RNA sequence: AUUUUAAAAUUAUUUGAAUUUUUCUUCUUAUAAUUUAAGUUGUUUCUAUACAGUACUUUCUUAACCCACUCGUCUUGAAAC
RNA sequence: CCUAUUAGCUGGUUAUUUUCGAAAGAUCUCUCAGGAUCGCUGGAGUUGAUUAAUAUAAUUUUACCAGGUAGAGAUAAUGAU
RNA sequence: AUUUCACUCAUAUUAAAUAAAAUAACUCCAAGUGGGCCAUUUUUGGUAAGCAGAACUGGCGAUGAGGGAUGCUCCUAACGC
RNA sequence: UUACCGAUACCAAGCCAUAAAAAGAAGAAAAAAUUUUUUUUUAGAAUCUUUUUAUGAGUAGAAAAUCGUGGGGU
């Protein structure tokens, strides 16, 4: 008998392994833990990492986001881990080197047209294997509706959380419990 | 019938088991309910501060990019 | 293509030569060490006069109980002191933080000052090492100083004579050392204990406690 | 690694001279110390015992007065006694 | 059944034999400012912002200070986590915490110690000392005094 | 020598003093003779008695000295009376009771062994005070005054203790405990 | 008891007998796990039928070998010995039990033509 | 199949030094070998100069020493009268 | 026949190994053989750590606080005597 | 008070000690549970109870093994082969 | 006062699994006969391969990986 914390087995929390089949995916995962093993690069370590992640955490990052977070340091190459979506309320865009898992054809079509290039990230590990002039994004982990209802219940004091209703009028869970006229407010 | 009306046995060790969790203690606390009259002299400062800093940069912006 | 090499073996031997002086100079020590105490307290009973020895600084413990029925107190103050085996044995560096932590703990324990002879016994028969990354240790016996240097040397305690040095005098570097060494897994007692149960101190026969310099037949009939 | 055979670091000789460069000096000193001749110390003990007269008598004199100090505190007592048994 | 305001505080909030009465007037002019420790001691004499009964003798941090009370972070144990209570309380029911008041004095003293130690290019240990150990001593005692013991009889 | 003879009491004399306060410079420094089975349980008794006696506590003394007494002669037999104290299950009483033997030691394990064995008195009830040799004229105990004749000799009616080897199972014929 | 034949180390034989299968006829001996609640043979005591545990599994260097230091293959015809070419020494061969006698003739030739011992070589004839 | 390496120790020669002054004194200078390194190897028999036995493997049946209450279930607690 | 009505209640609820592993407190409840809710638990995932150090700690040390239980007292008060 | 510039306050042992401290933190979904009982110490009602009611910790429950002849809770000690 | 006996606990060693870790996407070795033959092997599956260390009770409950059955595509 030996008094240790779980049985003394050291627990990790999160992904180890992929989850979709994909063979294209599973190529490019198994190229990069290749990569991430055989050089030092915190680059290719965190790419290893966000590969694996799943969809709720490879979010789309839309054109203005990109070009806006890519602004400063225009000759270097952004690698997203998700899709690049197009944004319409952008007026222009401007030659972007893009990397990225996917990317939609309004968004393709936008940046080829403004003169910049779409890679993929076997692209990217050819020409720049360690990661140098490239900048690791990601789009809004956090934004999705599901996250709308997260956290503090809707009911707790101050609290932000969407309730899950079937409308959203004004006779569907905004009497009381909702207003100081009827009991009290949240 | 009869029942234990109360016990708080084997709960110290339920508090224990996932710890006793410590406020996380943030940098920086709402000042919503706090001092007006001086949180709002505050705003007023930092208003300033950022219209003295910002026309400099525009300044600076303009005089370096034509 | 062939300099690495011969630089790396160059190197090596300049460490054994340093770890050969350093361990030759530190069994200087301990033999003058020995002698100024012999002749210092003949000294001082030939004059009119009592002279009081220094407390010894450092002290191995033993667990006796094992795992079940123990106070949270009792169990928090085993984990930090890192003995969670039945017949675990560490070294423990004494101060009054340590004196006052042992003291919750000493009708699980016994404890005593361990002499060098019994501190090279230990670390040569008995001393595993904690290896790997930081939290990733993956306990291996000694064997050899390479371990030693890669952890420790940026301290210079290349080697298990360093380790020796440090430990039994409770120099610089004791809570590296002694955080890098393995707890010791010791055996039973050969001819065993008398009771577990009573005071190394009380009238009867019992084992708890402080046994001071007694600690070091207890360790030998242990290893 | 492959994990090989734990050598006895104390009586294996060559991994102990592995493990401190100074142990075959040290122990090549303490054989050789041992392997002096007995005429030496058969005609020496005698020399080196009539050093310590001195010292067995300031011993006897420090155990004595520890003695003395006792059997007085002994005196004492048992004079106290005598007085309150009155 | 009975879980009032003040309940159970028969002694806690019942004034020290002869010191009744209202605080001294120096009590009002305690400088405080925010971010600094402060003690919740209840002055029973003061029934206005009297603290609840649970913190009377909490130490907390000040987060907000208003004309003529304060309010105070104070950490609470509720079952298995500790959360952060905003207890608003009048000035005479705090008092400036000397918790850290040893903290303060030795950053002043180590300032000035490693100020000149550094002007003297010499590498001291600022750290408290944890005084274990003690060395050995050659002490001389006059024969005159030294006490024989025997435990005694009884009587 | 027969460990399987030998007992583990031992004289040791200890010197200890309170540790020197603002207060007063240097205190008197307390010494005391203790037996006990090794100096480890002798400094134990001896900050007991510190405390007891005195206001002391070993977290608030120091030890001077703590050596082991040797007796000068161990095998001269001499009469030792012993002062006693020690509580029972219904209070305290001191007594005094007389050995005879080589060391100072050993007639006080032979004081522990009658104690137990007369008065079911655990080693924790005992308190040794003022342990010291006696003159043959002074010896009070009719069963030490009888050791003391002029010359004493009695016969050997112990039965024979044979070693483990020779202690066999089947005998040949009865054997005589008058053997003699 | 462990038994031994040469680095063939198998942890235990007389395989684990379901509980109660002794005594009752409608109780199969095949293993089964007694969930229970007073189920002694669950709570493990002393000198009942012991459970299978991970702890007796076999080195995995000669986990699935036979005594002839080979591994089994089942083979249906001729075109499934073809593997074995090129494993003769490491495999051994045995015949499905409902290939006939043809079948078994010309797999036992050609076997000994590949030398891939055969295990069930004398079925059927 | 590019650490059973290197080092360490030992033996035999070898250069210088040191010292406790030498037939196990130590420290390196070089070479050659060894293992105490760098987790068991050798010899001789037998099985046996057989083709399945009285041997060996294995299943079963019987004993013998020690141990072993009836499962499922509700229950704080079931072998439960 | 509606109707396989309803049951906060009793009984039953079917392969293996492996890994983690409770509660019998609490709040509300026409509630007391029930339920929801919190706590305890598993699974999933991210952020971190992977740098013998920071976060951290049913531990101590140093410094500083708060207390009226054991004891004590009855001539300090009150109430007894 | 905030903002910007200065200057610089141990870190090469870490602003006390110790720490298989990141086996962390956080989020999501969800199970079972919500009759407990026992021991030590404290403790209320009762003449008392293997009685009823509480406090701390450890257990039994959910758990075998060695011992206590025997024994859910005692002692040792918790369990792969 | 000694010696001894005595656990599924402790110690050393082996093996199984769990957890974590270090690391990884190409060349001849031996033996037996008689320079020439013969016998074995001559590896590279990433939820994989090699090696290392620690760890292993468990009801209710949860999960993973496995084992079977009727029928359907291939």
């Amino acid at each position: 008998g030996i008094a240790l914390k779980n049985v003394g087995r050291i627990k990790k929390h999160g992904r180890k392994h992929l989850v979709s089949k994909n063979p294209y995916l599973r190529l490019l995962v198994k190229l990069y833990n290749f990569l991430a093993r055989r050089t030092n690069a915190n680059f290719n370590k965190i790419i290893a990492k966000r590969l694996i992640m799943p969809k709720r955490y490879r979010p789309p990052l839309s054109l203005s986001k990109l070009q806006y977070h890519m602004a400063n340091h225009p000759n270097d190459i952004a690698v997203v881990v998700g899709s690049i979506t197009d944004d319409k309320r952008l007026f222009s865009l401007k030659q972007l080197k893009v990397c990225a898992l996917r990317f939609t054809e309004t968004a393709r079509k936008r940046i080829e047209d403004a003169g910049g290039e779409c890679l993929t990230f076997d692209q990217l590990a050819l020409k720049y294997p360690t990661g140098k002039k490239c900048v690791l994004l990601r789009g809004p982990t956090k934004a999705r509706t599901a996250e709308k209802h997260f956290g503090k219940a809707p009911g707790k004091p101050k609290s932000k959380a969407r309730p899950y209703v079937r409308s959203k009028g004004r006779k569907f869970e905004k009497a009381r419990g909702r207003r100081k006229s009827r009991a009290y407010k949240k | 019938a009869k029942s234990k009306n109360h016990t708080n046995h084997n709960q110290n060790r339920k508090a224990h088991k996932n710890g006793i969790k410590k406020p996380k203690k943030h940098k920086f606390m709402s000042r919503k309910g706090l001092d007006p009259n001086f949180f709002r002299n505050q705003k007023y400062c930092l208003k300033g501060i950022q219209k003295k800093k910002k026309e400099l940069k525009l300044k600076a912006k303009q005089e370096k990019n034509n | 293509a062939a300099k690495k090499i011969k630089t790396l073996k160059l190197i090596n031997k300049k460490k054994r030569n340093d770890l050969r002086q350093r361990t030759l100079r530190y069994e200087e020590e301990y033999e003058s060490e020995r002698k100024k105490i012999i002749e210092l307290k003949r000294e001082a009973r030939k004059n009119n006069c009592f002279y009081r020895e220094a407390e010894k600084k450092v002290v191995f413990v033993i667990r006796l109980k094992g795992v079940n029925k123990l106070p949270p107190k009792v169990r928090s103050v085993f984990r930090l002191l890192r003995l969670l085996q039945v017949h675990n044995g560490v070294f423990v560096k004494v101060n009054k933080a340590t004196k006052e932590m042992l003291k919750i703990v000493e009708p699980y324990v016994t404890y005593g000052y361990p002499t060098l002879s019994t501190v090279r016994k230990l670390l040569y028969k008995r001393g595993y090492v904690r290896v790997g990354k930081v939290r990733r240790y993956a306990r291996k016996k000694i064997q050899d100083n390479a371990d030693i240097s890669k952890h420790l040397g940026k301290y210079n305690v290349h080697g298990i004579e360093d380790m020796v040095y440090q430990l039994y005098t409770c120099g610089p570097v004791f809570k590296k050392v002694n955080n890098f060494l393995w707890a010791f897994k010791l055996k039973p007692p050969r001819k065993g204990f008398k009771a577990k149960r009573h005071a190394f101190n009380e009238p009867r026969p019992g084992d708890w406690g402080n046994r001071e310099a007694h600690i070091n037949e207890l360790i030998n009939r242990m290893i | 690694k492959k994990r090989l055979q734990n050598k006895n670091s104390l009586t294996n000789f060559a991994v102990r001279c592995r493990l401190n460069p100074a142990y075959k000096l040290l122990r090549s000193l303490a054989v050789l110390r041992m392997r002096k001749s007995i005429l030496e110390k058969s005609k020496n003990k005698k020399e080196k015992r009539v050093q310590k007269q001195i010292q067995k008598k300031e011993l006897q004199k420090i155990n004595h007065d520890y003695y003395k100090g006792v059997a007085k505190a002994v005196k004492k007592k048992k004079k106290r006694e005598e007085k309150k048994a009155k | 059944k009975s879980r009032g305001k003040r309940s159970g505080t028969r002694y806690k909030f019942s004034k020290k034999f002869r010191k009744h009465g209202e605080c001294t007037a120096n009590k009002y002019l305690e400088k405080l400012n925010y971010g600094d420790y402060v003690d919740i001691v209840c002055d029973s004499t003061q029934q206005k912002g009297m603290p609840f009964n649970y913190y009377h003798g909490k130490t907390g941090k000040i987060f907000h200070i208003t004309k003529r009370g304060v309010g105070v972070l104070v950490n609470k144990r509720v079952k298995h986590r500790i959360e952060q209570k905003k207890v608003c309380v009048r000035i005479e029911h705090v008092r400036k915490s000397r918790c850290n008041e040893d903290f303060l004095l030795r950053k002043i003293k180590n300032a000035e110690l490693i100020k000149e130690a550094k002007l003297k290019n010499e590498h001291i240990n600022i750290k408290r000392k944890t005084e274990g150990p003690k060395p050995a001593a050659m002490i001389k005692v006059p024969p005159s005094k030294i006490i024989t013991i025997e435990p005694l009889p009884f009587y | 020598i027969d460990n399987s003879l030998n007992t583990n009491i031992h004289q040791y004399h200890i010197v200890g003093r309170a540790i020197p306060t603002a207060k007063d410079k240097n205190p008197n420094v307390y010494r005391m003779c203790i037996f006990a089975k090794n100096d480890t349980n002798a400094k134990s008794r001896f900050w007991y008695f510190m405390k007891k006696i005195n206001k002391l506590k070993k977290s608030n003394g120091e030890l001077l000295a703590c050596e082991q007494i040797k007796e000068r002669f161990p095998l001269r037999v001499k009469n030792y009376g012993v002062l006693l104290r020690y509580d029972s299950r219904t209070g305290t009483h001191n007594m005094y009771k007389e050995f005879r033997d080589t060391t100072k030691e050993g007639a006080i394990a032979q004081l522990y062994s009658e104690m137990a064995g007369r008065h079911r008195a655990r080693a924790s009830s005992i308190n040794i005070i003022r342990i010291s040799e006696i003159s043959s004229s002074l010896v009070r105990r009719p069963h030490i005054k009888q050791l003391l004749k002029r010359r004493l000799r009695f016969p050997a009616l112990h039965l024979p203790t044979l070693q483990k080897e020779y202690r066999k199972k089947f005998a040949s014929k009865r054997p005589s405990t008058y053997r003699m | 008891a462990v038994k031994k034949v040469g680095k063939i180390i198998k942890k235990r034989t007389k395989k684990f007998t379901r509980f109660q299968s002794n005594r009752f006829m409608r109780v199969k001996p095949a293993w089964r796990k007694p969930r229970g609640i007073d189920c002694r043979v669950r709570r493990r005591y002393k000198g009942t039928n012991l459970m299978p545990s991970i702890g007796y599994g076999s080195n995995k260097k000669t986990k699935f070998l036979l005594p002839n230091n080979k591994y089994k293959y089942v083979v249906k015809n001729v075109k499934e010995m073809e593997p074995l070419i090129m494993n003769h020494t490491k495999y051994c061969v045995q015949i499905a039990h409902n290939v006939s006698s043809k079948k078994r003739k010309q797999i036992i030739e050609r076997a000994k033509q590949m030398n891939v011992s055969v295990i069930n070589a004398k079925a059927r004839l």
